[PDB]
RNA sequence: UUUUGUAUAAUGGGUCAGCGACUUAUAUUCUGUAGCAAGGUUAACCGAAUAGGGGAGCCGAAGGGAAACCGAGUCUUAACU
RNA sequence: GUUUAUUAAAAACACAGCACUGUGCAAACACGAAAGUGGACGUAUACGGUGUGACGCCUGCCCGGUGCCGGAAGGUUAAU
RNA sequence: UGAACUCGCUGUGAAGAUGCAGUGUACCCGCGGCAAGACGGAAAGACCCCGUGAACCUUUACUAUAGCUUGACACUGAACA
RNA sequence: CUUUAAUGUUUGAUGUUCUAACGUUGACCCGUAAUCCGGGUUGCGGACAGUGUCUGGUGGGUAGUUUGACUGGGGCGGUCUCCUCCUAAAGAGUAACGGAGGAGCACGAAGGUUGGCUAAUCCUGGUCGGACAUCAGGAGGUUAGUGCAAUGGCAUAAGCCAGCUUGACUGCGAGCGUGACGGCGCGAGCAGGUGCGAAAGCAGGUCAUAGUGAUCCGGUGGUUCUGAAUGGAAGGGCCAUC
């Protein structure tokens, strides 16, 4: 079914992550957003996209 | 059972 | 690991509440290693309790009975 | 091409009628466009639900050079 | 004969203060990406047997 | 008897007599009843043997949490209006 | 010739004949956890299995599939 | 073989009536005969469907397995290229 | 390195013999007036064969089972979850092998917000240029558009474009809808922390309604909550996820 799911790691140390899917068959560009991470409880960098 | 009773 | 009641422990018998002696008083159990003592019931006696977790509670209820409470 | 297929209804409608006397957050109708409108104190969720945003009285108007139905919380 | 547990029902129910019994809701064990937030976040309290299911759980723990 | 429905041309019985189908054990809950009551009760065993002894135990007077643990609170969450 | 003892006697089974194929004998094969025994006190002009069914005139084309037979270099591949 | 004081017709009716309604007919009881009816007797329908029934039989159904076959180790040693 | 070629090391390996384990369903001797068996002698084989344990293959020979349900009998065909409309009798709901269609995805922008914008169709004119391409005007007034089926919505746009962007936030949640249940949906508001806007304010994904799979078992990360003498550890729990 194409899209493919997907891990964001946060920035900050916390193992933390969220967890959603991409076209990988065409936005391979790694997928880098602003999210909460809820240890550090600051809006860090989330990272990888698989 | 051979059909008619009882053949 | 069991609960004490305020509403044992002045029935010991020997104003002097651990393990072995609740026990003896037959309110624990022979196997159990921890207790504590929980605010459930009147405590009037004083007493002492050696050797047993106490709530807050239960340290009001027994040190205003004039009671002591040494870990 | 072969019927006999369909769908779970969907338990759509109104949930309180005019002066009703509702909690806030209540639903008042369960809708799939805007037949109604969010008036005073009333909300409209994702689904285009109508609920309360005050305890009140559910009203029911028809407001505008439109002349869309409007429902409202009316304080009793 | 004692009559015996349905061990399998004492793994998922506990038998609460007012008699009833708690359980773990259903549906936070995987396919979790495509869930809402929202919905999984209230899913992870547990939660009240209902009153129909009453008969059962109890028929299955006679020892609760 | 079974059926939506049987005088039914649907089932069973030739007739009489005797016999023939919801029990028993142990658990468990509930009702009723008796006892004692924040207590209630003992098992094996002992025995002066339906007595008495035996409180080992079990249930109940505390819950919340997966748990550590805390406790008339506890969990949830960094915290809860 | 045989056969459904008791609803089928037949065109069915057997049959001499034919063809394949297995078998070097402690045979193949078969009854047996085994010992032992049939095959056979036989030995490839023998013994087993399979098909076809006197005889006459004959029995063509196909080996891709499925079975079987042969192969050894690669590939893949068990315990160890 | 439930019990019978056991007729026809047309209707009706769990829908093919000696027994229901209407009506017709018929004095009581045998004997010899016939088989149109008593959905006549016999046998809990073999067809058909159903039961998360049974059994055999088949196969490139599943799962196992005797047998057949492969190697490793053991019983299993020695001396030479 | 493109690919070969000359000793090794041992190690098996294919190999050569030996005999002494082992086979002999050759001959002989004795127990024996015995085609068994045992011992002995010899001949022939020989570490092979064969057997035990482990192991791949084969294995209807045997065995145990499976081989769905709906259905105007059964079978064939078709159908089995979900979404939309009608049947549905102006609240909800409502059957048929009734009538018609669609889903099992897509999007990091096609999400958020601030600002801005407004179709279809027809006529007239206009290079190539045509019934229809792009341009201008008038009519028109949403008959367009909305990733997609249908329905209901949509101009204050939910339609269209740009900038800045990650709220497609984490913890929760008064109060409701809908379910026999499992569960599913709506939700203001609260706390932390965000983006857009001067601000009021908006944002907990997409106009809404399909786009889906319980539980067990197991994987990955986090987290000392647990840790069977003690400290650790395995394993378990808890949270995220597959
Ligand atoms: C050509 C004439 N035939 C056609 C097959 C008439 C019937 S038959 O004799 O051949 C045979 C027996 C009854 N059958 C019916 O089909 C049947 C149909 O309706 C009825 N029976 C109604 C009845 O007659 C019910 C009666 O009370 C019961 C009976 C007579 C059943 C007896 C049992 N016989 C069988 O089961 C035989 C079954 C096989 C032979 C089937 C074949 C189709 C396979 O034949 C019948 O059932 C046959
Ligand atoms: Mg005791
Ligand atoms: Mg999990
Ligand atoms: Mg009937
Ligand atoms: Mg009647
Ligand atoms: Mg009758
Ligand atoms: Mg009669
Ligand atoms: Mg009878
Ligand atoms: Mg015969
Ligand atoms: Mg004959
Ligand atoms: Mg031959
Ligand atoms: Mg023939
Ligand atoms: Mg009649
Ligand atoms: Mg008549
Ligand atoms: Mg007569
Ligand atoms: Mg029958
Ligand atoms: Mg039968
Ligand atoms: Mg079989
Ligand atoms: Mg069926
Ligand atoms: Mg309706
Ligand atoms: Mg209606
Ligand atoms: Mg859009
Ligand atoms: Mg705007
Ligand atoms: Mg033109
Ligand atoms: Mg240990
Ligand atoms: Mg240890």
């Amino acid at each position: 079914g194409i899209r493919e799911k997907i891990k964001l790691v946060s920035s900050a140390g916390t193992g933390h992550f969220y967890t959603t899917t991409k076209n990988k068959r065409t936005k391979p560009e790694k997928l880098e957003l602003k999210k909460f991470d809820p240890v550090v409880r600051q809006h860090v960098i989330y990272k990888e996209a698989k | 059972x051979t059909x008619p009773f009882x053949x | 690991t069991a609960e004490i009641r305020l509403s044992d422990l002045a029935k010991v018998e020997g104003g002097v509440v651990d393990l072995n002696t609740l026990k003896a008083a037959n309110i624990i159990g022979i196997q159990i290693e921890f207790a504590k003592v929980i605010l459930a019931g009147e405590v009037t006696t004083p007493v002492t309790v050696r050797g047993l977790r106490v709530t807050k509670g239960a340290r009001a209820a027994i040190e205003a009975a004039g009671g002591k409470i040494e870990e | 091409t072969r019927n006999g297929r369909d769908s779970e209804a969907k338990r759509l409608g109104v949930k309180r009628f005019g002066g009703e006397s509702v909690l806030a957050g209540s639903i008042i109708v369960r809708q799939r466009g805007t037949k109604f409108h969010a008036g005073a104190n009333v909300g409209c969720g994702r689904d285009h639900t109508l609920f309360a945003k005050a305890d009140g009285k559910v009203k029911f108007e028809v407001k505008g050079p439109k002349n869309r139905k409007f429902i409202s919380i009316e304080a009793e | 004969p004692k009559i015996k547990t349905v061990r399998g029902a004492a793994k998922r129910f506990k038998k609460t203060g007012k008699g009833g019994f708690k359980h773990k809701h259903a549906n936070l064990r995987h396919i979790l990406t495509k869930k809402a937030t929202k919905r999984k976040r209230h899913l992870r309290p547990k939660a009240m047997v209902s009153k129909g299911d009453l008969g059962l759980v109890i028929a299955c723990l006679p020892y609760a």
